């Protein structure tokens, strides 16, 4: 959810 | 009877196997996807344990010919772990040495940007994006300022380019995460499978690119993300  | 194995990415492996029908011996190369740049070598089952700097000349009937470029460096299998993200950071991939340099981002603001050397067509590979190998759990668990270069490979693993590796003085082994974001990139992330880095991703062009172009990739977060992503968005929506 928090990665490219 | 020479074989060649070619990955879904353009990059291959080829050499005569063993009575094992394996990619084993002294004589064995990966090629890049330009089928022109390869580490010529020392492999054990397709693994390389000894490649060197080679250019493939011409191929006869499937017999190809290498010549050795000048210079020293070997390179080797190297799959980074959770905690080691090379074991050589210092040493470049020469694939994408000769394709792309890092230099102030075009992007105001953005801090230092990711460019082309050359001029390419559609579907170039330009640069891997190699890092630790960590869960996506541990990410998404963590402030966003922690994650300012991940990016998810798969269903299980997330990579990343952690400080003080995101200095190019630090870590220039592979140059993917010096790329910045846009809504109208001119490359993707695409699956590549690296003979010294292992499973990883690329910076791969959607389309023709000039040399000296900044390559951009969109990073898509879920329309959770940072603030300067929201900002661009809202200017993207708009005008
Ligand atoms: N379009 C953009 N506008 C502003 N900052 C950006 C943009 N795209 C990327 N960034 C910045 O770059 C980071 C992502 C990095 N993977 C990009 C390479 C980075 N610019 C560097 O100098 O190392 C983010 O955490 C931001 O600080």
């Amino acid at each position: 959810k928090r990665s490219k | 009877g020479v074989c060649w194995i070619y990955y879904p990415d353009g990059g291959s492996l080829v050499g005569e196997v063993n009575e094992d029908g394996e990619m084993t011996g002294e004589k064995i190369a990966y090629v890049y996807p330009d089928e022109r740049t390869a580490l010529y070598g020392k492999f054990i089952d397709g693994e390389m344990i000894e490649g060197k700097l080679a250019t493939l000349m011409s191929t006869e009937e499937g017999r190809p010919h290498f010549e050795l470029m000048p210079g020293n460096s070997v390179y080797h299998f190297d799959k980074s772990t959770s905690s080691c993200i090379s074991t050589n950071a210092l040493l470049p991939d020469p694939y994408e040495s000769e394709r792309v340099y890092v230099a102030e981002s075009l992007i105001s603001s953005a801090g230092e940007g990711l460019f082309s050397k050359v001029a390419v067509g559609p579907n170039t590979v330009m640069s891997f994006y190699n890092g630790v190998r960590i869960t996506h759990q541990e990410v998404d668990s963590r402030d966003w300022a922690l994650n300012g270069n991940t990016l998810s490979l798969d269903e299980e693993t997330v990579i990343d380019v952690p400080e003080p590796y995101n200095h190019v003085s630090k870590y220039c082994a592979s140059l993917g995460h010096k790329a910045n974001h846009s809504f109208t990139p001119n490359c993707i992330y695409d699956m590549f499978v690296h003979p010294r880095f292992g499973p990883i991703k690329c910076i791969r062009t959607l389309r023709a690119v000039e040399a000296d172009e900044e390559l951009t990739v969109a990073y898509g977060y879920d329309h959770e993300a940072p603030e300067w992503y929201q900002v661009e968005l809202k200017a993207f929506q708009a005008t």
